[PDB]
């Protein structure tokens, strides 16, 4: 820990002497002998996350649910809206639809 | 472009050269797809695509004059030394209708 | 929530208004005190309170090391001079400790001592922080100096007699610049040496245990009765807000408050202009309640008419001599005569054509349009009404003022059929 | 562009012309469209702005309704006549002899 | 030329200057101020003389 | 983010319900069905939007930030997750939107035009950089590409 | 295809995070052919693809550990006689995480690269204690360079690869089967293909100056073109492979 | 033109020269007058504001001062002497236009519906547009280019401003400013500003575990080095000192005044500049977890300077220039000249501060060598393409950015916009998001006397920071209040004090325009009390109903109160932006619940001038409202009841105007409706002929046969026929 | 340590012990009174213009308000800045112009912070 010396106020580091370990100021001959055991934890942050992902329950974390695309009509799919463009005037879409392991990507 | 007050340029060669090269090598008809993936961009537009569904769908019927007023609507410049190939009805007991 | 116990009274002292400091140890925590500290003296100056303390330390005691306090008192001071030394001995015995002001002014603050029932104020002189100076760093650093001067001096066993006569430098005291005077004036060195040309004062130190420390604690009561009634701190709140709240020093411009503050006839004068439409009980309730009505009734008999029971403004209030139509820059005295035409049709009828008034009076639209706003709304299929209905208590409570307006109105009707042919 | 304020603003512009009133399209409030639509009812029209039109080329009426209303059209600065432009041989620059 | 300016001359010409600017005077007074200065500055009997002199000429 | 992409599911489900409500109870021969049916202009997201709801307003992908302290206007609570609160819009462009949800869709709005504004000069950098980098080579007779060199 | 990208966003490729740099700021990164790019994403492939305790273990001997992660407090202790600091390694979080990790492998990390730490200063008293015992080196430095100690000792690599800054597990749900494999956010490619239980013969890597150095020209060649195709189809929009092949 | 300008000649009202000492010139009071023409033979001559127009010349008046002065040691006195020529912004204070009637306004050739505001330069309309920067003596928490998480503080006095940083790049604080050759810990200067014991120091800085262990290594580094008492310090940064015991002195003047100079010391007393270091040190290790990084673009901390500061640094940079300029042509003169004694009135150059102003306010870069600042386009060029267009370019704000990078995040919409500027209201083009315009109901504040509130905060129980240790700082329930970015203290419950100053504020004691607000994540109560700070009127709301009733509107309607009245009734009150972030305002009267505090008077007022134009906004897209915006600051109408008088460049005038059948109540406000700029068409949406497929329209050609449509375009060409030097003229 | 408050404090100082403790009270700049002939102007009177003898009382009602009764106005007191460290309150008394005796008086522990009740001012008049 951080320890000050009484006298001056002055921070306080650990030398030894002629008998026992000491804490000791530079500017002042005060000194302060170490009688018992002394510590200073500080628990540091262990690693919590498992770092397991990609389920596809918590992939399906979307509202498309029974819709039909034009790839292959499978109810279960995965839409996408963007408006990122003012050039383009209408809109942009992205559609997914892996209900039997199809994988589509389009626009 | 989307003609809301665009400016464009336009430019005359001084060559017959020049002018062949672009004739040939920047034709309308000779770009009609693009280079990136050979998809075409010369093609229907709004006010053609919309026009061109209504036209094609299901209800619709027309009877001889409206039919013959839309094709020959297209007869014009090259098209006015070509015959009109009137096609046969679909419907002709009832009603002669062209659809 | 009533003061249903703890009614404790406060009392003051004047005796150690003078005398009493704080002194407070920013380093220092409340659980370790200075009272078995044994104290040697107390620099202190009347003027710009500036306290240095000079405290005497242990050296037995096993938190002092013996060696570095040889170390730095041959540091500081030379082997065996003695002459002016930090250190009586030859370890750091003393200890200085150093005041910082907090602030000039200290009469907003007060020491309380609370005794069974009571509560003892008494103000203080002074409050210094106290903090553990590094005064003999400074002159250890100068003694090296000087060892480094005397051992560039030494550099031979034997010096000669240098020829180093002093010429005379004398400079010119040159006149120096008002902005080189200010900087020299509002340098550090020049205030620190006008805070040395006060003498300093020596004391001794009591500490707490000591006899005389509970001799004068006592001197912080104040004898006198339970129950006295204080001459003075007999002032209203209004009077304490405004103590320590000093102050600094279109046609609404002044508002309600600044309104207020002008006289009875003017207030009157702008709330007719203002609105130029309002009946008597409401000019008297915006008014105040604290105002005769008869002072009121004069007043607004001066700057308004009387038109079915209600309160109009006079038109040459809201057009002044030197006034123009913001719309057709007409004078001033054909707008005021349409005005009244105006008023005079409203007070024989209270429907009025627009068209009709156009007519008579020559005018413009805009014009007749702004005369009918100001008094009159539109009705459908009826034309233009009086926007406030027809008050008849005020006219059975004044008889008197209604028949003089009567022959106002009779004179004003003569003036403009003289005028308009009517 | 899901211009419907466009919309609004022509009904009310309708209902006004119609009824001789000046509706407000004041933000985030002004007159609804029951109000326009009850106007547009009450003098005789179409409640949606939509009316029976017949096309002035054929002389045939509109297999769909048109949606007709008073809409405050602002001419804008950019004019073709101060925008076109064709330049000659002409005169070039001093330095570099371009145009 | 415009550096054969003596300082007595540039003087002269600062003076017609801030005569010129102390009157409110356009741009055009001042150039035309300065050009008669300079026309007159030419002889060698007006170059050669004191202060009081070329003040006076500014003046007049 | 788990609460952030819940709520985003949630106001979604919302958003793609309601326009499967209105495409169905549209009729045919309706312009603005027509028209996104064709392809011409528009889509069913652009109808759902003016017709039945206006989606949750995404700024980088994410919801409204905070703009003031612990909250996005000051006409709602402090840590108040919302979804009103935070960029959804309830209304149609028919109903009319309330001034928050206009002021966070003027926000999306800048948004997408600064995003555009920048990705115009950034790319018209790059196109300059390939051009110049790439404009010697040329298809020579014998089937190999060749530089200029 | 620049214009016509809009620079979106949200698209973490499935995993919901590792936000990676796609669309024009990724194909100016590739064609500058820098060799320090942002967020270098490194996929690699398992032995083992349907066990999680394999991908674990081989995520826990790739990614890098410090020593203020897995250990549960590290005190410095002033005894009567010496001074010096003890650490206590967690060996239930190390069995969690399926750490190959003990005390003689923390030992063996320290004394590298660290004020010259000698041997005889790091000592094992128990299972999981360390004790560190640091001398004055002279240099300016005292016994209170201890506190310098506090301020890095927990920031030693003890198991991993330096280069590598996070590991994740990622899975593939195919109908099939569903498969293990390893995204690496590092920038250090032989390393990963080094490590035990990781198929190196079918690893790539985004950063293209080190797929060059590693695996040949041709490598590299062929990263760039699957990843400028990547880059595009992301957005929607496809460009002919030839004209990727010839600027590759 | 009325108080800032005498307290400019007050501050050097007296000028004297070294040599030839008891000689001085004294200013007493400086006259600006009624704007006039120099045309007559030095006659002066009221002149209108078109005939500035017509003739290409300026609109200003004649700055006099009277003045005493010594030129043979009897003393002098001249009680009228002009100076200068000072530019009247029109409907001013002394313009000619205000205090007039329309009628009036047509025998001036004056539109009675012109905004004004705009100076006449040279026969052309110049606006001053509103600057907008970043609050000055602020402390700033932002991250550097390697991710360091650091501090910065532009101290910016009345005479030089400074910007000292700090930094983290090595586990340890490091202060970098531009007068040391390298950066310094920060615990060596501590030690050189008085507090000397290192216990102190971590006290002032935070008691928590984590701020001690962040602070170590600071300590550590300190303790290598041999620096312990203040002289050592102070020896050490005069070795640091950069050229412009010597150096301690040097040092300690640098530390005293240099170093923040908003940090005002009584007498070298460092106490408040070393609580204010501490809590930016406090501030930056809070920071260097989680990441709370203070955002440039809250518009909280935002500045608007208007045209009233820039003319007033401009007048206190030429006057200064004109007194330096006297200084040495009296030092030139007087000592070698003659007998006859030299007098200023002799060299009073009166074309000075005019062509200083003329330039300044027609070519627009502005550059004062006093406060070394060189900016340009701040005066801009009125666009008369109609009165929108004129009235919206009058309420712009440009960005202090001015396209240096697209940084995208000041040309975004934050949120602070709230009821101050235009969301929608933005130009099309490169300069999107730096160029805004004002709402339609906002306020900017100006500076106050800061006197009353520095009493009635120690009055409230702040106690002085000088009497307690930083320890008090570390407390959780101890709030530092603050001013202007100054330390005003500490205090405890600091919801009783914004409550009784928010309630002082009501009752009238204190400005309405002082703002106060406090931050629970920082632990400080803010009093900004400066000008330029953006403020919005809100109802005020206690106990779930608001005080503004029906009979308090009934009484305003028919002319009993004014907005005056509901100001001084603790009715309505001004907020600022960082006062509203503490604040609950409620939309509507339904929205009211148990915690609000204010309510919105009208929603509809968020939107600007141009914006106003737009029928029902919101059910349209934002982008339209941009582009709408964008087009009728570009739309073709008519100006003003003079426009046939009005001779400009480019004109652009429609044949028969029409007022809209949908307008909204801001067309009403800003009496749009008098001066159309459109016509209303019946139109038809359908398709036609094809003719229209991409956002083109068909016209109907009667219709533009019988009127519709047509517009005039006027031209001017000027000709010059001026005299040369040689009497020989145009002819 | 929990925050102390002044009602409880003063009712431990008083019923649970009766041992004397010194306090340290901060009074506003200006009091509710008048210079008693101090040749004056409403300029700020402090604790040195008055007299000995009962000044004020020291109210303490429900809830835990604790007011100070100065008269015809009433402030509040409340708790200020919790010291920790040392301060030591001393009477240094210079009887004679050469030397003077410092008298240690005793120790400061609490802070009081004593204010005008502004609500109540306000809502007055
Ligand atoms: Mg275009
Ligand atoms: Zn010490
Ligand atoms: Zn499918």
């Amino acid at each position: 820990m951080l320890l000050f010396c009484p006298g001056c106020g002055n921070g306080l580091i650990v030398e030894e002497g002629q008998r026992c370990h000491r804490f000791a100021c530079n500017t002042c001959p005060y000194v302060h002998n170490i009688t018992r055991k002394v510590t200073n934890r500080k628990y540091p942050k262990l690693k919590e996350v498992d770092d397991v992902l990609g389920g596809a329950a918590a992939w399906e974390n979307v509202d498309s649910t029974a819709e039909s695309c034009p790839k292959c009509e499978h109810p279960r799919a995965y839409f996408m809206q963007l408006q990122t463009r003012s050039a383009d005037e209408p809109m942009t879409t992205f559609y997914k639809c892996c209900n039997a392991q199809c994988g589509h990507r389009w626009r | 472009a989307d003609f809301d007050g665009d400016e464009m340029n336009l430019h005359l060669p001084q060559t017959e050269e020049a002018k062949a090269e672009a004739l040939v090598l920047m034709g309308t008809k000779a770009n009609l797809v693009t280079p990136r993936n050979g998809e075409p961009l010369i093609a229907a537009i709004q006010d053609f695509l919309t026009g061109a569904y209504l036209l094609t769908l299901k209800d619709t019927f027309f009877d001889r004059a409206k039919a013959c007023q839309i094709i020959a609507s297209i007869l014009v410049g090259k098209d006015e030394k070509i015959k009109v190939r009137l096609p046969p009805p679909t419907i002709l007991k009832p009603v002669t209708l062209w659809t | 929530d009533d003061p249903v116990v703890q009614e404790i009274d406060v009392y003051l002292a004047k005796s150690l208004a003078e005398k009493l400091y704080l002194f407070q140890y920013p380093v220092r925590p409340a659980s370790m005190t200075y009272d078995d500290i044994p104290h040697l003296s107390a620099k202190i100056k009347p003027k710009q309170q500036k306290v240095e303390l000079e405290m005497a330390i242990d050296t037995l005691n096993p938190n002092y090391c013996r060696s570095k306090g040889e170390q730095i008192a041959l540091n500081v001071d030379g082997a065996c001079a003695d002459e002016t030394s930090t250190y009586s001995s030859k370890l750091m015995d003393k200890q200085t400790f150093c005041s910082s002001q907090t602030t000039s002014n200290t009469s907003r603050y007060a020491a309380a001592l609370y005794r069974q029932g009571e509560l003892h104020l008494t103000p203080l002189h002074g409050i210094l922080q106290l903090r553990p100076s590094f005064s003999y760093l400074d002159k250890a650093d100068a003694k090296h100096r000087e060892r480094e001067a005397a051992n560039e001096a030494g550099d031979s066993s034997q010096d000669e007699a240098e020829d180093d006569v002093k010429q005379i430098t004398v400079r010119f005291s040159r006149p120096e610049s008002e902005q080189a005077r200010q900087r020299r004036v509002q340098s550090y060195e020049f205030l620190q040496k006008k805070h040395a040309e006060e003498p300093w004062v020596h004391l001794h130190y009591y500490g707490l245990r000591d006899s005389r420390s509970e001799h004068e604690r006592q001197y912080l009561l104040c004898p006198g009765s339970s129950g006295v009634e204080n001459t003075e701190l007999v002032k209203s709140p209004s009077e304490y807000l405004m103590m320590l709240m000093p102050p600094s020093q279109p046609s609404n411009v002044l508002s309600m408050a600044q309104l207020r503050t002008l006289p009875l006839a003017d207030q009157i004068k702008i709330l007719m202009k203002n609105v130029k439409v309002m009946p008597f009980a409401n000019l008297m309730s915006l008014l105040g309640p604290s105002i005769d009505s008869v002072a009121v009734l004069r007043g607004i008999q001066k700057v308004a008419m009387l038109v079915q029971g209600n309160w109009v403004v006079k038109s040459d209030i809201l057009y002044p001599k030197d006034s123009s139509s913001p719309h057709s820059g007409v004078p001033a005295e054909v707008l005021c005569r349409g005005r009244d035409f105006v008023m005079w049709k409203f007070t024989q009828s209270r429907w009025v054509v627009r068209k009709e008034v156009a007519t008579v009076t020559k005018l413009c639209a805009e014009d007749v349009k702004d005369f009918l706003e100001h008094m009159a709304v539109v009705r459908i299929n009826k034309g233009w009404e009086f926007i406030l209905p027809y008050d008849g208590e005020f006219i059975k409570k004044h008889p008197d003022v209604v028949q003089r307006q009567h022959m106002l109105w009779t004179g004003i009707q003569a003036k403009l059929e003289k005028v308009y042919n009517l | 562009r899901m211009t419907v304020g466009k919309l609004i603003e022509l009904l009310a512009g309708k209902a006004g012309v119609l009824d001789g009133r000046f509706h407000y399209g004041t933000a985030f409030g002004g007159s609804k469209v029951k109000d326009v639509c009850e106007d547009l009812v009450r003098h005789g029209y179409n409640y949606l702005g939509k009316d029976y039109v017949t096309s002035g080329i054929t002389g045939e009426p509109l297999e769909a309704y048109i949606y007709f209303g008073p809409v405050y059209y602002q001419k804008l600065k950019h004019m073709v006549l101060d925008k076109m432009h064709a330049r000659a041989r002409g005169p070039r620059a001093v330095l570099t002899r371009q145009p | 030329e415009n550096e054969q300016v003596s300082r007595s001359q540039q003087r002269g010409l600062r003076r017609v200057r801030d005569l010129c600017r102390v009157l409110q005077l356009p741009p055009t007074f001042e150039d035309t101020a300065v050009a008669y200065y300079q026309q007159a500055y030419r002889h060698s009997g007006i170059r050669a003389a004191r202060l009081q002199k070329k003040e006076v000429l500014v003046g007049c | 983010e788990t609460l952030e992409a819940l709520i985003l599911k949630e106001l979604s489900v919302i958003r793609d319900h309601a326009g499967s409500a209105c495409l169905r109870e549209l009729d045919k021969s309706n312009s603005p069905l027509t028209m996104a049916l064709c392809g011409s202009k528009g889509s069913f997201i652009n109808i759902s939007q003016m017709i039945a709801c206006v989606g949750q307003q995404a700024i980088s992908g994410s919801r409204v930030p905070d703009g003031f302290e612990n909250r996005s206007l000051p006409h709602f609570e402090k840590h108040s997750k919302l979804p009103a609160a935070k960029g959804f819009v309830a209304n149609s462009f028919y109903s009319g939107l309330t001034p928050t949800e206009f002021f966070f869709h003027t926000m999306a709005g800048r948004e997408g035009l600064v995003d555009t504004a920048v990705k115009t000069a950034e790319t018209g950098y790059m196109q300059r950089r390939l051009v110049k980098s790439l404009e010697d080579l040329c298809s020579q007779y014998d089937l190999t590409v060749r530089s200029s060199t | 295809p620049g214009t016509q990208m809009t620079l979106k966003t949200f698209h973490f490729a499935g995993v919901a995070s590792m936000n990676i740099t796609l669309g024009v700021p990724r194909i100016k990164e590739i064609i500058n052919a820098s060799k320090a790019i942002s967020t270098p994403i490194i996929t690699a492939q398992l032995d083992k693809d349907d066990d999680a305790d394999y991908a674990r273990l081989v995520k826990g001997r790739i990614e890098k550990t410090l020593l203020g992660e897995i250990s549960e407090y590290i005190e410095e202790v002033f005894l009567p006689d010496d001074c010096f600091i003890l650490v206590k390694l967690s060996l239930e979080r190390i069995r969690l995480l399926r750490l190959e990790v003990n005390a003689e492998t923390v030992r063996y990390s320290i004394c590298t690269s660290k004020l010259r730490v000698k041997p005889g200063d790091v000592a094992v008293h128990g299972e999981a204690v360390v004790c560190v015992t640091p001398r004055e080196n002279s240099k300016s430095s005292m016994y209170y360079v201890l506190q310098f100690l506090k301020e890095d000792l927990p920031k030693v690599v003890v198991q991993g690869i330096p280069e590598v800054s996070r590991a994740v597990i990622h899975i593939d749900e195919q109908s099939g089967k569903e498969k293990y494999k390893l995204l690496v956010e590092g920038d250090n490619l032989r390393a990963v293909m080094a490590t035990h239980g990781v198929k190196g013969t079918r690893t790539t890597s985004n950063n293209t100056y080190e797929v060059e150095k590693t695996l040949g020209i041709e490598a590299a060649r062929t990263t760039i073109i699957n990843e400028i195709q990547y880059t595009m189809v992301n957005h929607g929009m496809s460009i002919d492979r030839r004209h990727v092949m010839l600027l590759s | 033109i009325n108080v800032e300008i005498k307290k400019i000649m007050k501050a050097n009202e007296k000028v004297t020269s070294d040599a030839d000492p008891m000689w001085y010139l004294k200013y007493l009071n400086i006259y600006v007058g009624l704007p006039d023409v120099e045309e007559s033979f030095n006659v002066t001559r009221p002149v209108s504001p078109h005939e500035c127009r017509l003739r290409d010349m300026t609109y200003s008046a004649p700055i006099t001062v009277d003045i005493e002065y010594t030129r043979g040691s009897q003393r002098i006195i001249r009680n009228a002497l002009p100076i200068g020529r000072m530019p009247i912004m029109l409907r001013s204070s002394n313009c000619v236009l205000t205090g007039k009637t329309p009628a009036e306004f047509a025998k001036l050739n004056e539109c009675p519906l012109d905004p004004g505001g705009y100076f006449i330069v040279k026969g052309v309309e110049k606006v001053i547009l509103i600057q907008e920067q970043l609050s000055k003596n602020r402390i700033i928490v932002e991250a550097d280019r390697k991710g360091a998480v650091g501090a910065s503080v532009t101290s910016s006095t009345h005479e030089k401003k400074s910007r000292t940083n700090m930094a983290v790049k090595q586990g340890r604080f490091y202060l970098r400013h531009n007068t040391l050759s390298e950066d310094i810990p920060i615990v060596i200067i501590f030690k050189a500003m008085g507090v000397e014991s290192d216990q102190e120091i971590v006290q002032m800085i935070g008691t928590e575990e984590h701020v001690m262990a962040a602070f170590g290594p600071s300590l550590e580094e300190c303790q290598k080095a041999q620096i312990f008492t203040q002289m050592q310090a102070l020896k050490y940064i005069g070795n640091k000192v950069r050229r412009q015991k010597t150096k301690i002195e040097e040092a300690r003047e640098l530390l005293a005044s240099t170093i923040l100079t908003h940090v005002p010391v009584k007498e070298f007393n460092f106490r408040a500049k070393c609580i204010y270091t501490a809590v930016m040190v406090r501030r930056v290790i809070l920071a260097q977890g989680d990441n709370k990084v203070d955002d440039r673009d809250y518009y909280g901390n935002k500045r608007l300077e208007l045209a009233g500061q820039l003319l007033s640094l401009l007048f206190e940079d030429l006057f200064k220039k004109f007194n330096s300029e006297m200084k040495k042509i009296a030092d030139q003169v007087i000592p070698k000249q003659r007998a006859a004694q030299f007098d200023v009135v002799k060299h009073m150059r009166q074309d000075q501060i005019t062509n200083g102003m003329v330039n300044a306010i027609s070519t627009g870069n502005w550059s004062l060598k006093r406060f070394k600042m060189d900016r340009q386009g701040v005066t801009q060029v009125l666009s008369r393409l109609s009165y929108i267009s004129a009235l919206g370019m009058m309420t712009r704000i440009s960005s202090q950015f001015e396209k240096t990078r697209k940084v995208s995040g000041p040309r975004s919409l934050q949120p602070s916009q709230w009821g101050m500027l235009c969301p929608s209201d933005t130009p099309e083009g490169e300069a999107c998001g730096l160029v805004k315009n004002l709402a339609l109901m906002t306020h900017i504040t100006t500076d106050m006397e800061d006197g009353p509130i520095v009493k009635l905060a120690s009055n409230l129980g702040v106690e002085d920071v000088n009497l307690l240790c930083g320890e008090e700082l570390s407390y959780p329930n101890v709030f530092l209040v603050f001013l202007n970015g100054n330390i005003l203290g500490v205090i405890r419950d600091h919801k009783k004090l914004v409550n009784t100053f928010r309630l002082m504020r009501r009752a009238g004691y204190i400005n309405e325009f002082v703002s106060i607000s406090t931050n629970l994540t920082d632990r400080c109560v803010y009093i900004s009390s400066d000008g330029g700070r953006l403020c919005r009127p809100y109802i005020i709301v206690k106990k779930q109903k608001p005080a503004v009733t029906n009979k308090h509107m009934e009484e305003l309607a028919q002319g009993y109160r004014n907005f005056e009245d509901f100001l001084h009734e603790s009715l309505v009150e001004y907020l600022d932006v960082n006062e509203e972030n503490d604040c609950n305002i409620a939309l509507y009267e339904h929205t009211i619940n148990k915690d609000t505090t204010h309510l919105e008077i009208e929603p509809f007022t968020l939107l600007g001038v141009c914006a106003g134009l737009i029928p029902y906004p919101h059910h349209n897209q934002s982008p339209r409202n941009t582009y709408q915006c964008a087009m009728g600051k570009q739309a073709m109408g008519t100006i003003g009841y003079n426009q046939r008088n009005r001779i400009d460049t480019l004109m652009y005038l429609l044949a028969y105007p029409q007022k809209p059948m949908v307008k909204t109540k801001t067309i009403e406000l800003i009496e749009f409706e008098k001066l159309p700029a459109g016509q209303n068409a019946t139109v038809a949406v359908m398709s036609y002929s094809g003719y229209d497929i991409e956002d083109a329209l068909v016209l109907n050609k009667a219709s533009l046969d019988r009127g519709f449509g047509r517009c005039l375009v006027y031209k001017n060409a000027k000709c010059t026929l001026k005299r040369y030097t040689n009497q020989t003229f145009d002819k | 340590l929990p925050k102390d408050v002044s009602v409880a404090e003063l009712l431990r100082e008083l019923s649970l012990t009766k041992e004397e403790e010194l306090l340290f009270l901060q009074l506003p700049d200006t009091l509710p009174g008048q210079p008693p002939t101090q040749d004056i102007a409403e300029n700020a009177c402090t604790l040195a213009d008055l007299t000995e003898g009962q000044v004020g009382k020291l109210l303490i009602r429900k809830s835990g308000r604790v007011q100070l009764l100065l008269g015809k106005v009433t402030l509040d007191v409340t708790m200020g800045t919790a010291c920790s460290f040392l301060q030591e309150l001393v009477s240094v008394g210079l009887g004679d112009s050469r030397t003077g005796e410092m008298t240690v008086l005793g120790h400061v522990k609490h802070k009081l912070v004593c204010s005008p009740d502004f609500e109540s001012l306000l809502d007055h008049k």
